[PDB]
C-alpha cells in the first residue's frame, strides 16, 4: 500500500531514508520498487504465485504512473521500445549469490512466453530445461553460500516479428582457477561431488574411484560433507535431463570419464630428483598416470614428456627441456582447466546447437552475473570478481547520469552542463596497460626469479601516489583499493600460482591424435577457432571486453537483487546487512549522482517568515533568488528555482535548516515572555482592580 | 591496438628471428649472400644475381658466400640490409613498418655499428621503435636467473658478463675474437694432414657442417691424444655431398680444444676457463660466491659434447678448493639469446624503454647510447 | 526608553509603581497597602484573610525601578510583532493554531512551560472548539485598553 | 590503558631495540643505509634504492655502506630517519604514535643533535613521550649497582661517569673519540704488512668481523710480542667469503692494544686505565675509595678476551698499592645500555619524567636540554 | 777509499738507475721480461730465451711481455733477479760487489718484499750495505723543499705521505692501487668504441705510448665533453708501427680522468684531490696550514698537460676559501725521486745508516724492518 515508487521526489536522499522506504514497502509485503529506469527486487523467503497470465494485461505500460511497481513491467516495456526505437536492447540480472536471481530469471521468461499465445502450442522449443545443468557445472560451494554462480551466464531469446525463436547459450566469466585450488571451508565445482556420490558400482570397479574423499582436487577445502543437503538424487535427475537432451549413452560415458581424468590428474605428485647437472622432476608413482592415459585413449609417455619436459621446437630439431616442480605442478593445473573449459564450451555449443534458432533475427538478452564480494581475506579470484563488478557499475552509473540529464533537459535544455565523475581511475588502477596491477601481475608471471613479495613491493611502488591505493602501514603482504562499494583489501597470497596457464602446442598436437573421437574433435575446434596470452588475468580481460562488446552492441537496462539476513528467515532482516546489500549492489551511487534535487513549493510555503513575507499566494514569478540574498546575502548558485525545481544544494539546504530552526527558537523564547507578559498583567488586574472596589463596598455601606 | 613486437637475433653467422612471445624462432637461416661467379649461357636464367641465406645454402657450386658480419662487427652494410630486407619480407611476411623490432649486439662492439643500425632500422624499414640488448642479459633471462657469469660464445665473439640481482659489472666484461668461425678455420687447416683440401667456401661450410656434426670436447688432453694414437676408437667416417668418404681420427677434439688453448691459432690471450676465472676475481667477494655458484652458458660454439664437464674441472682446478662450482647447461644453447629476447620484449614494463621514432628525429641517432645499457 | 513613551499606560505604571515600591527598601507589606486604603481603621475578621499571598515576584529596588519601567512594556508587544510571532507556527492566514499543536511547541521545544500555562492560555484563549486559537481578537483587547 | 614505552638504544654502529620489561633487546641489526652504485640491466630490478641495516648487510657487494652516526654525532639525518622509520616498522611492526620512546647518547654530545632527535621524534613519528638518557646511567642501573665508574665504550665513543649513591661528578666526565671503528680502521691499515688488501666497505666490514673473532687483549705486550715473534702459536687462519683463506700473526693482539696505547694512530690522550685513573683522582677522596672498588664497564668493544685482567693490572700499578681494585666484567657488556634503560623504562615512578607533548608544543625544543640529565 | 753508492730505483714499470752525486739517472729502461713463444726454425737462433727491458722492447712481435712488479709488490721473483742483474752487469758495467746500493718502495708494501729484496741484495750480489727509503722523502729531497704532502703516482701505486719540518706523519699516509697502468688498461677497454682493437701485450704498449703521447687532463669535464662532441678541434692522429693512422676524439682527456673519478673503472675509493685533501684534514691544524700552502708532485703518471691547474681548483674547491693552495709541478715529475735519491746517497753524514753485512749476518734479515724509515 504504502507506494513511495519514486524517492526523488522526496525533500532529501539519504540511505537512511531509503534503507526506510525498502523496510515499510517490505513490511507491505511488496518486493519490487520502480526507481525510474532501474528495479530494485529483495528475496523475501515466501512462495508468491502473483497472479498468472492477467498480470501481464493488469501491470502493462499503459497507466506506469499508477501501476504498482512490478518485475514485469519491464517485459512490456521491452517491445514498446523496440516497436518505437527499431532497436534491440539487453537486460542483465546481478546480485549477490542467493538473490533470487535464477527465480527472477525464470518468472521473466514464463512472462515473455506467455504474452504470445503460442508457447502452449510450440512448448517443444526445449529452452530451460538445462538451466540445473549448467548450474551444476558452473556453480560450487562459498563460505557464505552453498550455490554461488561462478560464471557469466548468457542465454539469448531470439525474436522474428513477435514470434518467439529458439535461444542460445553462452559464458563469459569462468573462474578456471577453482577447479585446482580453493579456500578453506570451500570446495570445488558441485557435479565433482554429485558423480562421486551417484556412482553407479559399473564405473567403481572399471574406474579407479574409490579414493573420492581423497583427490587433491577436492580435499583442499578440508571438509567436502557441508553440502551434504545435495545427494545422489541431484546425480539421477541430472542424468534424467542429459538423457533428455538427446544426448547418447556414449556421450555421458565419455564426459565420465573426462571428469575422471581430471580427477585422477589430481592426484599426481613429483619428486625433486637429482639429474644431469641439476635436480629438476620425477613422477613418484607411474601407475595412477598409466591408469589415466588407458581411460583417455593416448599415449602414457605422451603425457610423461607433456608435463615433464618442455619442448622448444624450431623447424630443423626439437629439443626437449626438463621442468623444475613448480613448472610441472603449473603444466599439470593448466592441462586440468583447459580440459574443463573445453568440456563447458562443448556442452554449452551442443546445448545451443539443438534448439539453435534462425540467424539475422531480433534479440533480448539475459545475463546472470556476479555479485561483489568483500570476504574476510580476499584472493585472486574476488580481484576479478571486484573488476568486473566495477565496469557493471561504470555502465550503470553511465546509465543513471543518462537518465539524470534527459530529465534535465526534458525540464529545461541548458541543464546539459552538468558534469559528472566516473570511475575510469579504479579501472585504469586494475588493468592499465603500461602499469596496471593486472600488467604488473602478467610481467611478474614471466619475470625470472619471482615471487609474491616482489610483486607486492612493484605494486607499492607504481602506486604509492595513487589516491585508490592504500599502502599497509605495517610490512604486511596485502594492499588496498577503494572500490565504488568501499576499501578491499586483498592478499598477495598465492598469486603467481594462479597464473600460469600456460598451455604448449606439444600438448594440443597430442591430444588431437588421441584415439576416442569427442577428445580428438574438441581439440581440433579449439585449434581452428584459435592473437593470445597465457594467464587466467590475460583471459578474463579478454572475456570481459567480449562481454562489454556484446551488451554496448545493445541499450543496457537491468535491475538489482538484495538479501535479507542469510538464516533463511522470511520477512525478517537486519537494517545493517540491508545497508551491506545496497552498498555491494551499488545503488548508493545515486545519491552521488544527485550530488543537486529539491523542489519549489516548499519555499512557496514554509519560506516566508524571514523577511515576514506580507503578500499571499506567491507564484513563481515572486522575487525568490534575490530573496535569498537580501535575506543570507547568498550569491545565486541554486541552479533555477522556477517551475523547474531541482535548485537547493545540500549545504546550503542545511544551512537553511539551520536558520529557520534558530528563527523558531528565537519566536518560541518571544511567546514565552510575552506570555509571561500577559499573565503578570493578569495578576495586575487580579489583587488592585478588582478587589480594591471590592474593598470600598465592605468599608460602605 | 595488440602489436607484437619482432625479435631479430641478428648473430655473427645465423639469423634467428620471430615474434615476441613464442617459445622458438620463427625462422632460422645462415647469414649469406651469394653472388654468382661464373658466366650464364641459357637466355633468361641471368637475373638473379643475389642469393639470400637459403638460397645461396642451396646452390653453393655456382657462386660465391661472402658473411656481412665478421667477427662481431659489421662489415658490409648493402649485405646486411639486403639480410634484413628478406627476413622481413620474404620469410615472415610481415611488414615491418606495423611492428618494433628487438636486436642484439656483442657487449664491446664499435659506436659506428649501432649509430648505423638505428638509422637503417629507422630510414628504410620505418619501424615504429627499436631497442638494443646485450646477448649475456637476455641469456640470463631465457635461463630463469638473476645472478651468474654468461659465456656467450657464438661464431663471432666470446664475452663474459657477470651480473649479480640485475646489476651488471660493467669493468669486469671481458671479450674474445677466438669464436666458432674460427674453429672452423683450424679445422680445415688441420684438415689437411691427412689429404682433404678444401679450399672455396662452399668447402669451407662442409667442413663447418663436420665440425658440428663429429667434434667434441675431452675431459683430458694428453690421455685423449695416446688413446687416439694408440688405436682406432675415436675414428669416425663422413659423406662428402659427392659420396666420397673422409674419414678423421685425432682431428676430432684437436678442433674445438683451442677454446681452452689458444695458443694453436697463435693469440696470445687464454682459454675460456682462465677468462671467466679471471673475471670473477675482478668482482667482489660477496659477489664472487655467487658468480663461482651460478655459471650459465648460451650460444652455439658452447654445443660440443663435453664442453660443460671439462670447463667445471677447470674452473675447479682454479678457484678455491672449498667452493662448490655448478656450470648450468641447459639443452638450449643454441638460440637461448632469442629465447630472452621474445620474453624481454613481451613485458608490459618494458613498453616504455623503446625508441619511439619522434625520439630518434627530435635527438637524432645518439640516442641509442644513451637508452641502451 | 522613555524619550518615546506612550502615556496612555504611564499612569497604569506609575499608579502601579507608587503602591509597590514606596519610600522604602522596596519591600511591599501589608501595612503600606492597609494604610493607604483604609488608615482610619477596620474591625478584624476573617471570613477570607487566612491567606494573601503567596507568589511574591521578588526584591525591588529604585535603579532595577527605573530598569524594569524602561525595560519590560513600555511600548512593547507590537501589534505586528505580535502576529508574526503567532503565525511563525502558522500557514492559514485565519491565525488558526490548533490548541494540541501550541501544547508540543511550548511543552517541547526551548525551555518547557507547564500545563497549567497552557490553561492560563485556554482559560483567557478564545478558542474555537476544533482547538484552532485565533489571536487576532487578542492583540485587539490587549492593545486596546482597561 | 597499559602501554609498554620502547627502548630504542641507537648506538654509534649497531641498533639495539625493544620493549621495556624484556630482559634481551628484540631487535638487533647494524645502523647502515646501503645505496646500489652499479647500472641495473634487468628490467624491473631497479625501484629498491635504498637497503636499511641487515637487508644492506645481504648485499654488500653491489652497494655502498654509509654510517649515520660517526664517533657518536649524527651526521646524515635523513639516512638516521630512515632507519629509525624501518626498526618502528618493519622490524617490530608497532605503531610508534602510541608508545614512548627512551633514547641513549653521549654524555658530551653536542646540542643540536637532541634539539633535531626531539623535532624528528615528536613530528615524524609523533610519539606521546620521549626521554634521552646517557648510556652510563643505564649501565649502572643493568649493572644492580650504585656506585663506581662507568667505562662505556661503544664503537663511535669511550667514556667515563663517576656515580657516587646516585649523584653524578659531571666534572670528573671525561670522553675519548678512540673507539672500535678506529680500531677497525687500524687492523685495515695493519694487516696490508701481509698483503691482503681490503678497500672497499664491504672488506672493511669483513675486517670488523676479523677482529671481533679474533683479536685479544694480552696482559703483557713486549713478552707477546716476543712470543709471537718467536713461534707459530698465537697464528689463527680465517676463511674470508670466497673460500681463501688468511693467516694472522701477532696482528692479532696489536689492533686492541691502542686502546691502552693511544699513541699507535697518533692521538695524543692516554690509554682507557689512564682516563679511569685521572677521572678517580678528579673525585673526592671519600669518593675514591668506593670508585676504585667498583669500577665496571659496558660497550660491545669491552668484549675482548683479557681486557678486565689487563685494565686490573695498569690501575692496580697506578692506584696505591694498599687499594683494592676490582673491575666488573659481567658477560652482557653489549646491550648492558639497553637492559639499564629496559630497567629505567619500566619503574612507575619514571611516568613522571617523561617529555609530553603539550610540554614540547608549548615550550618548544628546548625542554630536552632541562628535563635530561 | 771514495766509493759512490749506487741508485737503483726500480720503480713498478720502469727502472731508473745510476751513480749518487749525479744530476739525471744513468740508465733508464723499462722492467720488461720478455720470452719467445713461436717455434724457432733456423739452426743457432734458439738460445737466447729471455730478453731484458730494452731488448725486449726491441722484439715485442716474437715474445711476451710480463711485469715483474705488479701495483707496487714484487710478483714474481725471478724476472726481478734477471732484471737487477742486468741493471748491474750489462747497463752500468760495475760490479755491485764493490758499491753500496739504494732502492725504493712504496710506502705500505708487504714486510716478505723487504727482507726477501735485502736477502737478494745481500747473498746473490755480495753489496757491502744497503738501505730502503719511501719515495716520497726522497721526493721531498729532490724538491728542496722540508714541509707539504708528496704525491707519488707511478704505474703501479698512488700514494700521500705528509712531511712537517722532517717529521712524518704515518697515520695520514693514504695509498691507492689506481696508478698509470690502470688508465692504460681503461685507454685499451675505451678504444674499442673506434673500432681500434688492442689484446696482445705489444698492443697494450703501443696503447701505453699513445696515452703518453697523446692524453690531457681538462679543467673542466662536461664542457670538454661536449666540446670534443660538438667539433673536430680535439681530434688527433697518431702512426702505428706499420702505417695505419688512427684518430682519437674525446677519448684524449676521458683517459685521465679516472685519477679524479675513479668509479670509471669501478673503484669505491676516491679521486687524488680527495686523498689529498683527506690526508690533510688527518693532520694538525698548524700542520694543515703548511701542508695547504706547499703541495708537491712526483712520479710519471703526474706529467699529463693539465694536471696542475685541475687539482689545484679542486683543493681550493674543498679546502677553505681563505687559505692559499700552491701545487707544485716541478719539470722533472719522472724520476724526482731518483734524484732525491742521489742527493741521500751522497750525504756524508749518510755513512752511518746503511744496513752493513756485519749487520745483517748477525742479526738476520729483520732488520730491515728496524732501520728503515
Ligand atoms: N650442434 C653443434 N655443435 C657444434 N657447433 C655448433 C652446433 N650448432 C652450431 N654450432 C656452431 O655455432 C656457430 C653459430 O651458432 P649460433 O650461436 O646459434 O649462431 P650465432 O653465433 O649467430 O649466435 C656456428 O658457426 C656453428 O659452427
Ligand atoms: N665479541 C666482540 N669482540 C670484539 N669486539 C666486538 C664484539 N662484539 C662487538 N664488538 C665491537 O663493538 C662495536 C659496537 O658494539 P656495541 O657497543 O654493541 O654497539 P654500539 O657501539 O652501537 O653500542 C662493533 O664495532 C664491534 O667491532
Ligand atoms: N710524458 C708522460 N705523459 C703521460 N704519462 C707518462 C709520461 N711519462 C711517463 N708516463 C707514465 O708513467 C708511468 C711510469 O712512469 P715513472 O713514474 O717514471 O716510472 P715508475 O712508475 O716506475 O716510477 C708509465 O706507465 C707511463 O704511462
Ligand atoms: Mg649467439
Amino acid at each position: 500500500e504504502d507506494g513511495v515508487e519514486d524517492m526523488t521526489q522526496l525533500e532529501d536522499l539519504q540511505e537512511t531514508t531509503v534503507l526506510a522506504n525498502l523496510k515499510t514497502r517490505f513490511e507491505r509485503n511488496l518486493i519490487y520498487t520502480y526507481i525510474g529506469s532501474i528495479l530494485v527486487s529483495v528475496n523475501p523467503y515466501r512462495m508468491f504465485a502473483i497472479y498468472g497470465p492477467e498480470q501481464v494485461q493488469q501491470y502493462s505500460g499503459r497507466a506506469l504512473g499508477e501501476n504498482p511497481p512490478h518485475l514485469f513491467a519491464i517485459a512490456n516495456l521491452a517491445f514498446a521500445k523496440m516497436l518505437d526505437a527499431k532497436q534491440n536492447q539487453c537486460v542483465i540480472i546481478s546480485g549477490e549469490s542467493g538473490s533470487g536471481k535464477t527465480e527472477a530469471t525464470k518468472l521473466i521468461l514464463r512472462c515473455l512466453a506467455a504474452m504470445n499465445q503460442r508457447r502452449d502450442v510450440m512448448q517443444q522449443i526445449k529452452i530451460l530445461e538445462a538451466t540445473p545443468l549448467l548450474e551444476a557445472f558452473g556453480n560450487a560451494k562459498t563460505v557464505r553460500n552453498d550455490n554461488s554462480s561462478r560464471f557469466g551466464k548468457f542465454v539469448e531469446i531470439f525474436l522474428e516479428g513477435g514470434v518467439i525463436c529458439g535461444a542460445i547459450t553462452s559464458q563469459y566469466l569462468l573462474e578456471k582457477s577453482r577447479i585446482v585450488f580453493q579456500a578453506k571451508n570451500e570446495r570445488n565445482y558441485h557435479i565433482f561431488y554429485e558423480l562421486l556420490a551417484g556412482l553407479p558400482a559399473q564405473l567403481r570397479q572399471a574406474f579407479s574411484l574409490q579414493e573420492a574423499e581423497t583427490y587433491y582436487y577436492l580435499n583442499q577445502g578440508g571438509n567436502c560433507e557441508i553440502a551434504g543437503k545435495s545427494d545422489a538424487d541431484d546425480f539421477r535427475r541430472l542424468l534424467a535431463a542429459m538423457e533428455v537432451l538427446g544426448f547418447t549413452s556414449e556421450d555421458q560415458d565419455s564426459i565420465f570419464r573426462i571428469l575422471a581424468s581430471i580427477l585422477h590428474l589430481g592426484n599426481v605428485y613429483f619428486e625433486k630428483h637429482e639429474t644431469d647437472a641439476q635436480e629438476v622432476a620425477s613422477v613418484v608413482s607411474a601407475r595412477e598416470i598409466q591408469a589415466v592415459a588407458e581411460l583417455l585413449q593416448v599415449s602414457p609417455e605422451g603425457l610423461q614428456k607433456a608435463i615433464t619436459f618442455k619442448v622448444t621446437e624450431t623447424i630443423r630439431e626439437k629439443i626437449f627441456t626438463p621442468l623444475t616442480v613448480e613448472s610441472a605442478v603449473d603444466a599439470r593445473d593448466a592441462i586440468a582447466k583447459v580440459l574443463y573449459a573445453l568440456l563447458f564450451g562443448w556442452l554449452i555449443t551442443r546445448v545451443n546447437a539443438l534448439v539453435s534458432p534462425k540467424q539475422d533475427t531480433l534479440s533480448i538478452a539475459i545475463l546472470d552475473i556476479y555479485g561483489f564480494e568483500d570476504l574476510s581475506f580476499n584472493s585472486f579470484e574476488q580481484l576479478c570478481i571486484n573488476y568486473a563488478n566495477e565496469n557493471l557499475q561504470y555502465l550503470f552509473n553511465k546509465i543513471v547520469f543518462q537518465e539524470e540529464q534527459e530529465e534535465y533537459i526534458r525540464e529545461q535544455m541548458d541543464w546539459r552542463e552538468i558534469a559528472f565523475a566516473d570511475n575510469q581511475p579504479c579501472i585504469n588502477l586494475i588493468s592499465l596497460k603500461p602499469y596496471g596491477i593486472l600488467r604488473i601481475l602478467d610481467d611478474q608471471c614471466c619475470f625470472p626469479q619471482a615471487t609474491d613479495h616482489t610483486f607486492l613491493q612493484k605494486c607499492h611502488y607504481h602506486h604509492g601516489a595513487n589516491p585508490l591505493y592504500s599502502k599497509p602501514k605495517m610490512p604486511l603482504p596485502e594492499f588496498t583499493i577503494k572500490h565504488y562499494a568501499g576499501k578491499v583489501t586483498y592478499q598477495v597470497h598465492k598469486f603467481l600460482d594462479k597464473n600460469h596457464d600456460q598451455v604448449r602446442q606439444d600438448v594440443l598436437d597430442l591430444f588431437v591424435h588421441s584415439r576416442t573421437r569427442v577428445v580428438a574433435h574438441l581439440f581440433s575446434s579449439h585449434a581452428a577457432q584459435t592473437y593470445k596470452a597465457h594467464t587466467v588475468a590475460a583471459k578474463f580481460q579478454q572475456s570481459l571486453l567480449d562481454l562489454v562488446e556484446k551488451m554496448e552492441r545493445c541499450n543496457p537496462l537491468f535491475v538489482r537483487c538484495l538479501k535479507p539476513n542469510h538464516k533463511k528467515e522470511p520477512g525478517l532482516f537486519e537494517p545493517d546487512v540491508m545497508m551491506a546489500q545496497l552498498r555491494y549492489s551499488g545503488v548508493l551511487e545515486t545519491v552521488r549522482i544527485r550530488k543537486v534535487r529539491l523542489p519549489f513549493q516548499v519555499f512557496i510555503d514554509r519560506y516566508r517568515c524571514l523577511v515576514a513575507l506580507k503578500l499571499n499566494v506567491p507564484a513563481d514569478g515572486d522575487m525568490c533568488v534575490s530573496l535569498l540574498s537580501r535575506l543570507c546575502t547568498v550569491t545565486p548558485d541554486m541552479y533555477r528555482v522556477g517551475i523547474s525545481k531541482l535548485f537547493l544544494k545540500e549545504h546550503l539546504h542545511q544551512l537553511l535548516e539551520s536558520m529557520r530552526e534558530r528563527v523558531q527558537n528565537r519566536a518560541a523564547l518571544t511567546l514565552q515572555r510575552y506570555l509571561r507578559g500577559f499573565f503578570i498583567q493578569r495578576h495586575f488586574r487580579s489583587l488592585r482592580r478588582k478587589i480594591i472596589l471590592l474593598q470600598s463596598r465592605a468599608r460602605g455601606f | 591496438d595488440e602489436t607484437t613486437a619482432l625479435v631479430c637475433d641478428n648473430g655473427s653467422g645465423l639469423v634467428k628471428a620471430g615474434f615476441a612471445g613464442d617459445d622458438a624462432p620463427r625462422a632460422v637461416f645462415p647469414s649469406i649472400v651469394g653472388r654468382p661467379r661464373h658466366q650464364g649461357v641459357m637466355v633468361g636464367m641471368g637475373q638473379k644475381d643475389s642469393y639470400v641465406g637459403d638460397e645461396a645454402q642451396s646452390k653453393r657450386g655456382i657462386l660465391t658466400l661472402k658473411y656481412p658480419i665478421e667477427h662481431g662487427i659489421i662489415t658490409n652494410w648493402d649485405d646486411m640490409e639486403k639480410i634484413w630486407h628478406h627476413t622481413f619480407y620474404n620469410e615472415l611476411r610481415v611488414a615491418p613498418e606495423e611492428h618494433p623490432t628487438l636486436l642484439t649486439e656483442a657487449p664491446l662492439n664499435p659506436k659506428a655499428n649501432r649509430e648505423k643500425m638505428t638509422q637503417i632500422m629507422f630510414e628504410t624499414f620505418n619501424v615504429p621503435a627499436m631497442y638494443v640488448a646485450i646477448q649475456a642479459v637476455l641469456s640470463l633471462y631465457a635461463s630463469g636467473r638473476t645472478t651468474g657469469i654468461v659465456l656467450d660464445s657464438g661464431d663471432g665473439v666470446t664475452h663474459n658478463v657477470p651480473i649479480y640481482e640485475g646489476y651488471a659489472l660493467p669493468h669486469a666484461i671481458m671479450r674474445l675474437d677466438l669464436a666458432g668461425r674460427d674453429l672452423t678455420d683450424y679445422l680445415m687447416k688441420i684438415l689437411t694432414e691427412r689429404g682433404y683440401s678444401f679450399v672455396t667456401t662452399a668447402e669451407r661450410e662442409i667442413v663447418r657442417d663436420i665440425k658440428e656434426k663429429l667434434c667434441y670436447v675431452a675431459l683430458d688432453f694428453e690421455n685423449e691424444m695416446a688413446t687416439a694414437a694408440s688405436s682406432s676408437s675415436l675414428e669416425k667416417s663422413y659423406e662428402l655431398p659427392d659420396g666420397q668418404v673422409i674419414t678423421i681420427g685425432n682431428e676430432r677434439f684437436r678442433c674445438p680444444e683451442t677454446l681452452f688453448q689458444p695458443s694453436f691459432i697463435g693469440m696470445e690471450s687464454a682459454g675460456i676457463h682462465e677468462t671467466t676465472y679471471n673475471s670473477i676475481m675482478k668482482c667482489d667477494i660477496d659477489i664472487r660466491k655467487d658468480l663461482y655458484a651460478n655459471n650459465v652458458m648460451s650460444g652455439g660454439t658452447t654445443m660440443y659434447p663435453g664442453i660443460a664437464d671439462r670447463m667445471q674441472k677447470e674452473i675447479t682446478a682454479l678457484a678455491p678448493s672449498t667452493m662448490k662450482i655448478k656450470i648450468i647447461a641447459p639443452p638450449e644453447r643454441k638460440y637461448s639469446v632469442w629465447i630472452g629476447g621474445s620474453i624481454l620484449a613481451s613485458l608490459s614494463t618494458f613498453q616504455q624503454m623503446w625508441i619511439t621514432k619522434q625520439e630518434y628525429d627530435e635527438a637524432g641517432p645518439s640516442i641509442v647510447h644513451r637508452k641502451c645499457f | 526608553v522613555f524619550a518615546m513613551f506612550d502615556q496612555s499606560q504611564i499612569q497604569e505604571f506609575k499608579e502601579a509603581f507608587n503602591m509597590i515600591d514606596q519610600n522604602r527598601d522596596g519591600f511591599i507589606d501589608k501595612e503600606d497597602l492597609h494604610d493607604m486604603l483604609a488608615s482610619l481603621g477596620k474591625n478584624p475578621t476573617d471570613e477570607y484573610l487566612d491567606a494573601m499571598m503567596n507568589e511574591a515576584p521578588g526584591p525591588i529596588n529604585f535603579t532595577m525601578f527605573l530598569t524594569m519601567f524602561g525595560e519590560k512594556l513600555n511600548g512593547t508587544d507590537p501589534e505586528d510583532v505580535i502576529r508574526n510571532a503567532f503565525a511563525c507556527f502558522d500557514e492559514e492566514a485565519t491565525g488558526f493554531i490548533q490548541e494540541d499543536y501550541l501544547r508540543e511547541l511550548l511543552t517541547t521545544m526551548g525551555d518547557r512551560f507547564t500545563d497549567e500555562e497552557v490553561d492560563e492560555l485556554y482559560r483567557e484563549a478564545p478558542i474555537d472548539k476544533k482547538g484552532n486559537f485565533n489571536y487576532i481578537e487578542f492583540t485587539r483587547i490587549l492593545k486596546h485598553g482597561a
